[PDB]
């Protein structure tokens, strides 16, 4: 109304990430006023809009530090406070005790040994947010309680997760003393790790596909005894098929670009378009990224971490020998009114037995057919050719799953201190995860569904801390807290993993049921979950979609590229042919498989199966210890210092969960005064 | 936990875990007797041998099958294969896994529900199933459209189904297999002057049949090819340093799954009865029955089998349709990888029959939850 | 735009009004399953509409919702409405307009039930009913023209001048092509060929469309028939099975012309032809003597239009002149007529609106369609 | 020169003279032969054996029909039962004698012209004439309207009539009778261990099902009786001394003329094949048409089949009509009964078939001298 008062105006426009801008009221003449949001562009408003102008609460013009004392709590609301902050160089924001980060993409002078000894014995509302104060009050915590602390990093692709883990290492190691080896030694495992578990996505060139724990081990006195590097949840499926616009591990392309020509011919390796795992995005070379300084970077961390070049040899020989078993084509025949194959002559076939040190007939007759051994004899049995491509796409991605174990253990053999504690078990530790984040693209599949999965869990292990925390607010100040509901997301749960005929099994069991296909496994799914609220089947009988209902939404999944991710054939026969190997560093990875060798009878475990078994792992290690949240957020999509997306960071803070806090806030008691505050009225 | 399979025929065991490649145990059903003196005090005393310790120890003990024709005859003596498969074989406490079985379609009521109280009273499984074996046939072939002939060592069964759907009017039961035709093998082997008569002597006869029979393409051929030449002569080693020779006796044994009639059978051969189990069903089903034959069962390892049932059926068909005969080479083990894959499914979990029901209905419940 | 499905009692023809041919064609027909489902994990249905109930012809037990022009299933006609919309279509069908056909003379309740199902059912925003022998003459592109419309339920004539129609010399018989069908099935137990099911008899019809003629003088041609082997024909069951025919290709499509082989007390088409046009004005039936439309597929008889013509100049007077209209897509000529007719802009004031709907109940339709 | 009416059916064969009153040779319809091996030399041995003599020895015998579902299959086996019939039962040679056969109501017209040429050819009669089951039924209850429900061993047909003009298009012709009802009880006996498979067996389990099965009024509530008591239960000796006992095979067993889903048919029951038989007809003929359904054939003579007949005509008709079951206690006789009525009638005497007319046109002039 006046000429100098803010207010929430709110331009309705065809937009799923809109929500009203602030601006303040300007040159106010005539019957229509002039209006200029926060992003600087002039509006006029006429007399027929006057529902779209509200007055904006005086908490909400100034800003503030912790989200959760907003006047005005909803999704507007949180958007200006962080955006009025982000110009004035202000990147960590409070909601409750949750630290929103938003990726600068610059360099702030906030990371000082002036910052740290500031932030140094003080809880969280004494100082203004920061990355130290989470790990202030963390490392406080443990002494005081005695228990493990942790702390969960999550957001897209490229919003500092990575950096915000090694800034809560730059205070933790100076808190205790000297910074030591293990902080440098730590930093060295990161490009190590980056190009073993680190992909090109759709949205980011550097993207985890993995969760990454750095459990940090202390002692009495409060000092760094050793540090542990726990992978889980790895995208396996990556290996042998990657998405349009989207390539296969940096590991492959690096080592490509950065060999000798000498020795990428002892390993009979050459360009890296004539690669078929390599090559199927059409994304060989990325922009932003060398992968000829990248390989020597790799190289010089793993000389740090004690990597000999015999080790560096062997572990290029069985990459090298993934990207020539890709290259072999199938041809389907018929042995007798049965399927069968025939694998066609290509240099590839001779090159992976003698990097893979097995005989060439050896290997021949591994991938074309099984034998079933019973007590008295054993049968050799043909694999038709959409068999014959499930072992050789899941002895590749044997490999390197194990191939991955023996890099993190290798790590783990010069920063991990075993207990000196061996006459009394007294150490507390702090974990780090960096996991990532709910993902809606325009198409999803089967990576997307995991990885939206891993999050419902997570998502709700932090619905019940927040649950709990508020609770004990009310408690006290003496306020019963008998009629909030406290809901959680168990529907979506009880759908897709804790249920009997679940999501996940019904994917698993048409990917071993007769004759089946995508098309099956839809009806299979809608025929049970078509009576469900979170399940949306598909309209049409042609169409090869379903939708289920996360906490951030609606998410639709193509049915078509199922039950190919899901396969992990291991046959007896492959773990018969490593122990048979020449090769002692292949039968080195394979320790555990070849002690058990005629144990394999046992069908080997689908992808789903063993993400389902890291995520049961991952949640018992959370469960263990007081839960500390931050939130990444980047504001841009070009990756430049100054300039903050408001439909960016909207979609950002719905896909967080983070908005579950204001929910409950509302539903009990959102206003909160002091007896000084009886003075007005 | 985890789901027993158990197929649990008239011949062999075949025993195991649910989700596996293939059974664990697999011993003869047979349960062992000494019939002669122990003079030797202090001996280890035994009263019964069952399985492999029986055919160890084969020379001074009676052998006897509970099972005959899929019946199971001797329920005592049945029982104590189920314990040895249990507690010796699998080591595993019954009373903590699901249960699966299998039984010949056209079997007597009360087999099954015997199954179903022994199963739920002495062992206390806490559920069970049983399952027909030409079905379990198809889920180990990846297919859901079939005519599955399974021929063990008491039946041999044909049963059509199209798209998952079993037609019950044409499933077919004969009472011939590998006992008949070791039971004949022993018969026509006096002829060369080998008399074969104790129950330790049919076992080794049913080696010699397993080692040397075969199937002819052209039975009255290989007649005239025997009695002209001696190409088709070959020996066998007995237990005790004897060697025995046979002739035409190797493919005149096999024979009579084609011509029942040499046992004194009035029942129509294996091919003769798949054409007329096809020709029963509807005429939109038969051209997708013809090149679906599937053969399982211990019975159909002869060599020449497959070519025989396809020459015969093809005969027998218009020359339009395309006969073709499916004999995978693990087909002795089908029912079982069949049985595998069922009590590994999802939607399987819901089709138990938990003791609750069985405690409150009685052991007529099989026949309203199994097929 | 809008939507055209003429509702036949064998095909339903679905599409767009202004397309110049139908997009889905499928029969109309329901299965269930009728065997018992052993394998477990197979994906059950518990029906099966059109194309893929006639694929898994074996294992069901095929029913048709509509016998001789009146809908008798109600529940599975809306199961066949909603195939037609969601999954031929791919439409929504609170989105269009739908334009249907019926037959000259049924129940008013099989008008009404249609008008309350489309309303409140499937929500359009408004629908019609139309005359199936009126859209010939649209899809002929004549205004003046007797049309002899044959599906496979009924057989009626509906005499037209310069856009007018006599409703008192409009004529319905209910011997069409499943009654061809069902004698076909009947005369062929004389040779030893039993076909007995609702899956043989797709295979009967088979037969019927593919080797049946109308003979041009029956008498000289049962006697050509035994004469010599010269007409007949062989044809492979879908089991390899061959069967020969011979005479009975034209004995079946004789019943049309004498309904006396059935048991039915009813002039032939010929003569209910020239009935309907001699019931008419003096002046009007020179016009329509030659304008004779012939609209359906069983229409499509080899030798059909001939037959007509000589036995339609046997009962006219010598002077006149008889021309029979056989357009070679004779088939599809009630919906093209319809898309036509759907495509006009003075149509567009005679859609049944919901408002309408609303304000006076289904009956409506009986003020607003013809 | 009196004349001969053979009422030779699947099963059974009605011989006798025209003018009688009952049926003089009425034997069995088989044909056995030797299947086993002969080894007294000097006993007197015959090749084939036809009629009652198939049934005393049929332990050494393979019987066949030679007439399937009122097809004749085996003209040779006909031609052997036709001469058996005429000279060891009727003992008349059949040159001086005119005959009178029967035939089903829709049979391919190959099988009355063979018919035709035999008799006129092989046995040279003088006059010949082929008559309808239901007409001759209708003559042997002595009515001129009705609608006939004839059930045999072959076929089930409806032919009705009024005031004696038949209505072609409203007969229906079903191919299920005695026979798979003696396969579907020697199917569903092997549910307690019976099993029956030799062709000889077969004979038995006729006869079984001849004295123990009968038709229940209410299926639901007859089953809910057989499986709360033992009142239901019956035995019966086997021709080696062996004891049966049924206890609902008796009434599940003749249903699948009510329901004959039980043996895979897609048809309607015989109920339902009446009906809309009757209301295919005009109208005003339904009204007598209801009031005069005959039974007639060997099938009909089940207890309680003219009860539940009338009770489901009375539920598919109008509840203001008078449905009415005539079933004579003679009725397995009815069709020979009427035929001797037929052939001893002064203005049927210029119907028949006559040799010269058989010369001069051929065997296609049974088509418009008959029916
Ligand atoms: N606090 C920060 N200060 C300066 N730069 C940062 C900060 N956080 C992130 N970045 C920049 O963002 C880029 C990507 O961050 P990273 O943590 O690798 O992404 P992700 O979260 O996907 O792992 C880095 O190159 C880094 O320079
Ligand atoms: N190589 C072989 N050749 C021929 N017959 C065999 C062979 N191996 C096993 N058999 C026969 O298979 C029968 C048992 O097979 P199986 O199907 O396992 O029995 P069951 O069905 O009773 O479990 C034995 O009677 C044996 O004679
Ligand atoms: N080529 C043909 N010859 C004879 N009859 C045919 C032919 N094609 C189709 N028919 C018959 O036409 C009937 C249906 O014709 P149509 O009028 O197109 O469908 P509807 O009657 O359902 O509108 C079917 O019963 C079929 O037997
Ligand atoms: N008392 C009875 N109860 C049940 N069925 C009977 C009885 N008597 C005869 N039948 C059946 O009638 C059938 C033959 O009857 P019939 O009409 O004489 O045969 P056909 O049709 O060959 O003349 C036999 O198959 C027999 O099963
Ligand atoms: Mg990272
Ligand atoms: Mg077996
Ligand atoms: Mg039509
Ligand atoms: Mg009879």
């Amino acid at each position: 109304v006046l000429p100098g008062d803010y207010v929430w105006m709110d331009l309705k426009s065809g937009q799923e990430f809109d929500v009203p801008i602030g601006a303040v009221v300007k040159l106010c003449d005539s019957g229509q006023i002039q209006v200029v949001d926060d992003e600087d562009n002039e509006h006029w408003i006429s007399p027929q809009n006057a529902t779209h102008i509200k007055p904006m609460h005086p908490t909400s013009v100034h800003g503030v530090e912790d989200m959760i004392r907003l006047g005005d709590l909803n999704e507007a609301g949180i958007l200006r406070n962080l955006l009025i902050r982000y110009r004035d160089h202000l990147i960590y924001t409070y909601t409750g005790s949750i630290l929103v980060a938003v990726n600068p993409y610059q360099l702030l002078s906030i990371y000082s040994p002036e910052h740290i000894r500031q932030y140094t014995n003080k809880k969280i509302g004494e100082m203004p947010p920061h990355i130290f104060a989470i790990a202030d009050n963390c490392y406080f915590n443990m002494k005081r309680n005695n228990r493990d602390q942790c702390c969960i990093i999550s957001g897209e692709s490229g919003a500092g997760k990575t950096e915000s883990t090694k800034l809560i290492l730059q205070f933790l190691a100076a808190i205790s003393g000297q910074h030591s080896w293990i902080e440098q030694q730590v930093l060295e495992a990161t490009p190590i790790l980056e190009a073993f578990g680190n992909a090109k996505t759709i949205r980011n060139d550097n993207s985890s596909r993995f969760g990454k724990y750095i459990d940090i081990h202390f002692n009495k006195r409060g000092a760094i005894e050793g540090a542990k590097i726990e992978q889980y949840l790895l995208e396996k499926s990556r290996v042998c098929r990657q998405a349009p616009d989207e390539r296969n591990y940096h590991v492959f392309y690096c080592m490509l670009e950065g060999m000798n020509e000498e020795e990428k011919k002892k390993l009979g390796l050459g360009q890296a378009a004539d690669y078929n795992y390599l090559a199927m995005g059409n994304c060989i070379t990325c922009e932003g990224r060398v992968d000829s300084q990248e390989y020597a970077n790799i190289r010089s961390a793993m000389k740090v971490l004690m990597f000999t070049d015999t080790e560096n040899w062997e572990i290029s020989k069985l990459l090298a020998a993934i990207l020539h078993m890709g290259n072999l084509q199938y041809e389907a025949r018929t042995f007798e009114n049965l399927d069968a194959c025939e694998v066609l002559f290509s240099p590839s076939l001779a090159t992976a037995a003698s990097l893979l040190e097995v005989n060439p007939p050896d290997l021949m007759s591994c991938l074309t057919s099984r034998t079933l051994i019973t007590r008295g004899e054993t049968v050799s049995t043909p694999l038709s050719r959409e068999q014959a491509l499930d072992v050789r796409d899941a002895f590749v991605k044997g490999i390197y799953g194990r191939l991955f174990v023996w890099i993190v253990e290798k790590i783990n053999a010069a920063i991990y201190k075993p207990p000196p504690l061996e006459v009394k078990n007294s150490r507390r530790s702090i974990g780090l995860l960096d996991i990532f984040g709910f993902e809606n693209f325009t198409v999803n599949s089967f990576e997307q569904l995991c990885i939206n999965f891993a999050n419902e869990h997570l998502q709700q292990f932090f619905v019940r801390h927040v649950f709990k925390l508020e609770q004990e607010e009310y408690d006290l100040e003496s306020i019963d807290w008998l009629h909030i509901e406290f809901t959680d997301n168990q529907e979506a749960l009880d759908m897709i993993a804790n249920r009997p005929m679940n999501v996940i099994s019904l994917i698993d069991e048409e990917s071993k049921f007769p004759k089946g296909t995508d098309a099956t496994m839809l009806h299979k799914l809608n025929s049970q979950h078509k009576l469900n609220a979170n399940y949306v089947p598909p309209k049409n009988s042609h169409e090869t979609q379903f939708g289920i209902n996360h906490f951030a939404g609606v998410v639709y999944y193509e049915s078509q590229g199922f039950l190919e991710k899901n396969r992990d054939t291991l046959h007896g026969d492959i773990i018969q042919l490593v122990h048979s190997s020449r090769n002692k560093f292949i039968k080195q990875i394979f320790q555990a498989d070849v002690a058990m060798g005629a144990e394999t009878r046992k069908r080997s475990p689908t992808l789903s199966s063993q993400f389902k078994r890291s995520l049961e792992l991952l949640m018992r290690t959370l469960g263990a210890c007081q839960p500390f949240f931050v939130r990444c957020i980047k504001p841009n999509e070009f990756k430049k210092p100054m300039l903050f997306d408001r439909h960016l960071c909207v979609r950002q803070l719905r896909y967080s969960g983070m908005m579950e806090t204001i929910r409950i806030r509302h539903a009990g008691y959102p206003i909160r005064y002091s007896f000084v505050e009886f003075v007005e009225r | 936990t985890t789901a027993l399979v158990c197929d649990n025929g008239s011949g062999l065991v075949k025993a195991g875990f649910a989700g596996d490649d293939a059974p664990r145990a697999v011993f003869p059903s047979i349960v062992g007797r000494p019939r002669h003196q122990g003079v030797m005090v202090g001996m280890g005393q035994k009263d019964s041998y069952v399985g492999d310790e029986a055919q160890s120890k084969r020379g001074i003990l009676t052998l006897k099958y509970p099972i005959e024709h899929g019946i199971i005859t001797n329920w005592d003596d049945m029982e104590k294969i189920w314990h040895h498969t249990f507690y010796n074989e699998l080591r595993v406490a019954p009373e903590e896994h699901p249960t699966l079985l299998t039984e010949a379609p056209l079997n007597p009521k009360a087999n099954r529900e015997k199954m179903t109280q022994i199963m739920f009273e002495t062992f206390n499984v806490p559920a069970m199933y049983v399952a027909i074996q030409a079905v379990l046939s198809l889920y180990a072939s990846g297919r859901t459209t079939g005519i599955v002939l399974d021929s063990g060592d008491g039946v041999t069964h044909n049963v059509p189904i199209y798209e998952g759907y079993a037609l019950p009017h044409a499933i077919m039961r004969l009472d011939l297999a590998g006992r008949d035709l070791t039971d004949y093998l022993m018969k026509i082997l006096t002829e060369r002057g080998y008399s074969f008569v104790t129950t330790a002597e049919r076992e080794i006869v049913r080696d010699i049949k397993e080692k040397l029979c075969y199937v002819a393409l052209d039975f009255e051929n290989e007649m005239a090819t025997a009695a002209s030449s001696s190409s088709l002569e070959k020996s066998y080693e007995l237990p005790d340093g004897q060697v025995i020779t046979i002739g035409n006796e190797r493919f005149r044994c096999p024979e009579t799954l084609f011509q029942p009639s040499f046992i004194g059978m009035e029942s129509a051969g294996i091919h003769e009865t798949t054409y007329n189990s096809i020709m029963k069903c509807d005429i939109d089903i038969r051209k997708d029955l013809y090149a679906n034959n599937v053969m399982s069962g211990g019975t159909t390892m002869y060599p020449g089998i497959a070519d025989r049932m396809q020459k015969e059926i093809t005969a027998l068909a218009p020359s339009t349709m395309k006969i073709k005969i499916i004999a995978p080479p693990e087909r002795k083990y089908s029912v079982w990888i069949g049985g595998s894959i069922l009590a590994s499914l999802s939607t399987f979990q819901q089709m138990w029959i938990t003791k609750q029901e069985y405690d409150e209905a009685g052991p007529s419940i099989v026949h309203r939850k199994c097929f």
